[PDB]
RNA sequence: UAAGGUGAUAUGAACCGUUAUAACCGGCGAUUUCCGAAUGGGGAAACCCAGUGUGUUUCGACACACUAUCAUUAACUGAAUCCAUAGGUUAAUGAGGCGAACCGGGGGAACUGAAACAUCUAAGUACCCCGAGGAAAAGAAAUCAACCGAGAUUCCCCCAGUAGCGGCGAGCGAACGGGGAGCAGCCCAGAGCCUGAAUCAGUGUGUGUGUUAGUGGAAGCGUCUGGAAAGGCGCGCGAUACAGGGUGACAGCCCCGUACACAAAAAUGCACAUGCUGUGAGCUCGAUGAGUAGGGCGGGACACGUGGUAUCCUGUCUGAAUAUGGGGGGACCAUCCUCCAAGGCUAAAUACUCCUGACUGACCGAUAGUGAACCAGUACCGUGAGGGAAAGGCGAAAAGAAC
RNA sequence: AGGACCGAACCGACUAAUGUCGAAAAAUUAGCGGAUGACUUGUGGCUGGGGGUGAAAGGCCAAUCAAACCGGGAGAUAGCU
RNA sequence: CGAAGGUGUGCUGUGAGGCAUGCUGGAGGUAUCAGAAGUGCGAAUGCUGACAUAAGUAACGAUAAAGCGGGUGAAAAGCCCGCUCGCCGGAAGACCAAGGGUUCCUGUCCAACGUUAAUCGGGGCAGGGUGAGUCGACCCCUAAGGCGAGGCCGAAAGGCGUAGUCGAUGGGAAACAGGUUAAUAUUCCUGUACUUGGUGUUACUGCGAAGGGGGGACGGAGAAGGCUAUGUUGGCCGGGCG
RNA sequence: UACGGUGCUGAAGCAACAAAUGCCCUGCUUCCAGGAAAAGCCUCUAAGCAUCAGGUAACAUCAAAUCGUACCCCAAACCG
């Protein structure tokens, strides 16, 4: 049984890492409403 | 739980 | 080792002490390393000796 | 975009009214042509993206007005 | 400033040693002093074999607070208010009910 | 030429261990804790600076900290450099 | 300001200080790694790799500075192509990103209601996007009124759920006029009569008033119970202070405070007179906003769903008069009244609270109150967006139990 | 030579039994099919919700699919329980 | 000289209730008359926590398998040592990548965790441990693809895209054997190498690029030959003669 | 002896045969479905400098940074 989730960092971080997020006006909004909310991990970058 | 199981089928009663 | 009695030193002596409060805290830190510095408040001390040396040379420097 | 050069106009947004009446969201936009002014003074011409009343209006004036214009505007001709 | 300071003479106004009489030995920011001979408990000290291990019931002083003692005037022989003037520049403390200072 | 005020900075502790031990006994080499930064060629001209040593060769490693647990929380030590500097031929001083 | 202090869990260790560079508090400075608009290039954020210049150099290395993009301005340069322009380089200035609500604008649902549903409603709401400010917007009649008059805008109470609109259904819903809050008017389209002429805008001085640390601040003892007194009992005192909090039980007089009276080296907000800087004063005469008003077609906004539909805005096609002229007065016409569009600026009353302080509550009290009284937006769950807890109380004192 | 043959790895999933609060939210055991190809597999990439992708079953699109998930409109509405 | 609360008792009212009081508790409560309501719970397959029941029941997770002696220990079926036995051996061995992140080694501890005990452990606590010019990354180069100065397009947001710049899963320099730690080793040590640059000295001379050309540089299948890894046997050497 | 291991010494260390799916081999043969790119690398010159710079070749010297490296990795350490 292969399951969903299949780790890979580069994969990870090309995805929904800080620089992923930043590159577009809407992955910006997420950072803000992670901010807004006071998130400790804003993304997926450790 | 977070999961819940679907009930499994009825007899069909048709 | 105050301000005042530094302020009135030059911007070479104060060059060299500090230079040699450094050279004194290099020796603190391998002492107490090693276990041999009694003394802990040294540490300290000389670290705010060198923060008021470097102060004042940022000071002398122009404005 | 779909803007006038001279005289701004962009497209607007209404209603599509069927005989029923039914409203559907629709778009109208400017009569944009883009089209060479030989402007004398510059002795060359100019490309601009004008509608056609954009063109009566340089027609109005001149090509020299509207340009000064545009300038004043700061938008690059 | 403060009313009580270090080595100053206090009665105790409140508690099991009303009335008895010491020296502050040193006041704690919470609020309170530790009087000689005045609060006295009992602790059971674990014998620590590091340093030194009497272990024992030891006789601690308690802190007490600072509220539950008033300065001893020994001029009038009772407990004594704390004011706070200026004299030569100065700021003193002074006791009320023959305002001499301290 | 790297200045004395970095030099000064670049060690910061002897690393006290068995390795450490046998690797000064039968290798000549000395194992410092050093600086973060703390480039091969830097500690080089530390060493050579305030041990007044003759260093042959520094070998480097990070240290990652370990992952404690102090009563319920979890913390994490810092990150080190070890540097092992072999010297070259006298002996340490 | 000080006799104590070296932030907390959290004790120790080593020390600092006690009469004025211990510590603490405030102003002004300094330092301020890396990432992040991130801006030298790149990048899987907190990393990798540079170039140029200056300086140092034990000679091979080191230190510092600069090097993003866009807009504007300027200088130099510069193609096809003669000039020129495009382009290029450099320099200066500015912007960028973030932030809770309020605000203006560009777009814009559907559920739902209509007991179905399509016009209609929800609703110009949610949401997305752009932009600004401390408020914004609007704003000095081509406005109303009704032959009487009012006199910019905004906000509140009425008018009035009225007149109307409306598958005339569900629903939507004014204005006129009145009472208030607050009021403020100007400028260009222009030439001559004066040449910091009132203002206005930025600077420097002062004065006053705050603000950012602080200072002083009254007056209670005895006895009973009690582990402890602030309680009871008795006798006193202060009060421009009996707000509040703490202290071994409930304290005006034990403590911190409170009323009250003072305080600022430095920085700073506001108010006022100013000293410079710049425009501009007032008078005469002139001018008085054209692809515009209006129209046709299609839409939208007006309470108003095209209706008999005025008015406004426009995508499209047209197109005046120009003050012996034009707009409006709810189809339209005549008369009369009233105003002067096609250019702008403008405080106040109005909206909101990320945040700061003080105070308040017939608000909650640990399954409540914020999700979070507690190391909570954490643990944990999810690829991610995102979701999201549980968990307070020994005692007065740790005296937290020697043996 | 060959979408050739037999048959391991590998990729599948025809039958049966077990299991069905399982060892497992799809398995195990014994057999079974393909196994040089229209094969299989690693790494990286691209396509997205009335959209994608589909040798087509309405299949699949993170154990979710006749319209994913998350947040919002939103306390939709519920003549029903 | 004992509040609320809790827990009994007695009395009392038509009822919701009330009153008194013992014990606990240890600091609050509140008449009356008014006033306000988050005002009364058994149900909503209600929500949260606690605790039952089934029940000391099923199960203890591959039917590869254990036995004994000694040790340690409070205690040994399970740990350590030993001798047997059994199981895998195209793996159930070894080395990596991915992913994880200290699980590695040592000492110590056995509460919890481990489906039992545990002295043991990938568990707790503390300490140690990762050494590179040559391995990899970084780096140079590019693929798919991404981003993208200008540009073109688009209500806005933004889309596409040129120059360019990123992007490996691909191309591009170089290290081997032996030894060594409790834990690293192509990294440490010994021995023996190699590569690419910089700077000098010397000698001889045309060097010079965002440009040209070559090279890099490439499919499937098949067959054979030559080899080697490797194995077998013999020889040799050491030991044995059961 | 810590009886776990530590230290010292150390013979022979050859041949034949067999033999890969590994290497020669990115070869060869054959087929059609006709099988990356760019750089490093070699070479050629342009502008430009030709004494210089630069290149080539010896020898010498210097440098080669930084980060990863433990451990599991068909697994009790990854995804379930
Ligand atoms: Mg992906
Ligand atoms: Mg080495
Ligand atoms: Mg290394
Ligand atoms: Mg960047
Ligand atoms: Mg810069
Ligand atoms: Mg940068
Ligand atoms: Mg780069
Ligand atoms: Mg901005
Ligand atoms: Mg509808
Ligand atoms: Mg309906
Ligand atoms: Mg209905
Ligand atoms: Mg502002
Ligand atoms: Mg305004
Ligand atoms: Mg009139
Ligand atoms: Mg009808
Ligand atoms: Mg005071
Ligand atoms: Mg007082
Ligand atoms: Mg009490
Ligand atoms: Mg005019
Ligand atoms: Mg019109
Ligand atoms: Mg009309
Ligand atoms: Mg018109
Ligand atoms: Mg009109
Ligand atoms: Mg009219
Ligand atoms: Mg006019
Ligand atoms: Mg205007
Ligand atoms: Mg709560
Ligand atoms: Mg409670
Ligand atoms: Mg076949
Ligand atoms: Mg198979
Ligand atoms: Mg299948
Ligand atoms: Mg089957
Ligand atoms: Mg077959
Ligand atoms: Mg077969
Ligand atoms: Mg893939
Ligand atoms: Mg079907
Ligand atoms: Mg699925
Ligand atoms: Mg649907
Ligand atoms: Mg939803
Ligand atoms: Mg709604
Ligand atoms: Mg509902
Ligand atoms: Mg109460
Ligand atoms: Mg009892
Ligand atoms: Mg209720
Ligand atoms: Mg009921
Ligand atoms: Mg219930
Ligand atoms: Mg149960
Ligand atoms: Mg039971
Ligand atoms: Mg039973
Ligand atoms: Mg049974
Ligand atoms: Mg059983
Ligand atoms: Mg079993
Ligand atoms: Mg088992
Ligand atoms: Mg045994
Ligand atoms: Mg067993
Ligand atoms: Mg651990
Ligand atoms: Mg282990
Ligand atoms: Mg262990
Ligand atoms: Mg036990
Ligand atoms: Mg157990
Ligand atoms: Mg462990
Ligand atoms: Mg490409
Ligand atoms: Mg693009
Ligand atoms: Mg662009
Ligand atoms: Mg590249
Ligand atoms: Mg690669
Ligand atoms: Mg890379
Ligand atoms: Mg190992
Ligand atoms: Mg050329
Ligand atoms: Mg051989
Ligand atoms: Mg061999
Ligand atoms: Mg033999
Ligand atoms: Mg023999
Ligand atoms: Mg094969
Ligand atoms: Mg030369
Ligand atoms: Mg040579
Ligand atoms: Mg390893
Ligand atoms: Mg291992």
């Amino acid at each position: 049984m292969k399951r969903t989730f299949q780790p890979s960092v580069l994969k990870r971080n090309r995805s929904h890492g800080f620089r992923a997020r930043m590159a577009t006006k809407n992955g910006r909004q997420v950072l803000a409403r992670r901010r807004a909310k006071g998130r400790a991990r804003l993304t997926v970058s450790k | 739980p977070v999961y819940i199981p679907r009930p499994r089928p009825p007899h069909p009663r048709l | 080792m105050k301000a005042k009695e530094l302020r009135e030193k030059s911007v070479e002596e104060l060059n060299t002490e500090l230079l040699n409060l450094l050279r004194e805290q290099f020796n603190l830190r391998m002492q107490a390393a090693s276990g041999q510095l009694q003394q802990s408040h040294l540490l300290k001390q000389v670290r705010r000796d060198v923060a008021r040396v470097k102060t004042l040379l940022n000071e002398k420097a122009g404005a | 975009s779909r803007v006038c050069q001279v005289t701004g106009k962009r497209p607007v947004t209404g209603n599509n009214r069927s005989h029923a009446l039914n409203a559907t969201k629709r778009r109208f936009l400017p009569n944009l042509h883009s089209h060479r002014f030989w402007v004398e003074s510059e002795k060359r011409f100019v490309t601009l993206r004008v509608s056609a009343k954009g063109m009566r209006v340089i027609d109005k004036k001149g090509i020299d007005t509207v340009l000064a214009e545009l300038r004043a505007r700061g938008e690059k001709y | 400033a403060a009313k009580i300071r270090r080595d100053d003479e206090v009665i105790v106004l409140t508690g099991k040693d009303k009335g008895k009489r010491g020296k502050v030995k040193n006041v704690l920011s919470s609020g309170k002093v530790i009087v000689e001979g005045i609060n006295l408990v009992k602790k059971h000290q674990k014998p620590v074999p590091a340093l030194n291990q009497p272990g024992g019931i030891v006789e601690k002083e308690a802190a007490i607070q600072v509220s539950n003692v008033a300065i001893f005037n020994a001029a009038t022989g009772k407990a004594d208010r704390v004011g706070f003037r200026f004299e030569d520049g100065k700021k003193v403390r002074f006791f009320k009910s023959n305002s001499e200072t301290i | 030429m790297i200045r004395e005020e970095r030099l000064l900075k670049v060690l910061r502790a002897p690393h006290v261990s068995e390795k450490a031990s046998t690797a000064m006994e039968k290798s000549n080499t000395i194992v410092l804790k050093v600086a973060k930064d703390a480039t091969k060629a830097e500690i080089k001209a530390a060493v050579q600076k305030l041990f007044e040593v003759e260093v042959e060769v520094v070998n480097t490693l990070v240290v990652k900290g370990k992952v404690k647990r102090h009563g319920q929380r979890i913390g994490r030590r810092s990150d080190w450099k070890k540097a092992y500097v072999t010297l070259k031929e006298g002996q340490n001083l």
